[PDB]
């Protein structure tokens, strides 16, 4: 017999932050010696 | 592309003067020699070498 008008809100995620990794400032920061090991793991590196 | 890291343009180099030596040679090379069933030891600490 007597209405009225109600209001809902709802949240949907359609983003997320995209993150950028790399191999070099990850595992050998400044070390020299370090990136020798890391050259016979060189394809290991890009597919990341 | 890859990534670089700022170059150093100095060195800073800090230690404390007016200390006196450890003097090692002196104790190994010793008249009294020990024996392995009552070897002591000796703690070096505070001073240069
Ligand atoms: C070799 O070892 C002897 C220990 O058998 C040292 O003699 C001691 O010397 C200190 C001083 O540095 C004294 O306070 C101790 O009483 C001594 N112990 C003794 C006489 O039994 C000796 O100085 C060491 N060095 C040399 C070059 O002999
Ligand atoms: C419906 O409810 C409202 C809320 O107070 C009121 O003002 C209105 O008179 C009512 N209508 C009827 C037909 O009951």
């Amino acid at each position: 017999t007597n209405f009225t008008i109600a209001g809902h809100e709802e949240f949907i995620q359609t983003s997320s932050p995209k993150v950028t990794i790399d191999c070099s400032a990850f595992v050998c920061s400044n070390y020299a010696a370090c990136h020798d090991l890391l050259s016979e793991y060189g394809t290991f590196c890009d597919n990341i | 592309l890859s990534g670089f890291t700022v170059k150093p343009v100095a060195t800073v180099y800090r230690r404390i003067p007016n200390l006196p030596d450890c003097d090692i040679d002196n104790w190994l090379n010793n008249v009294s020699v020990p024996s392995p069933l009552n070897w002591e030891r000796r703690i070096f600490s505070n001073c240069n070498f």
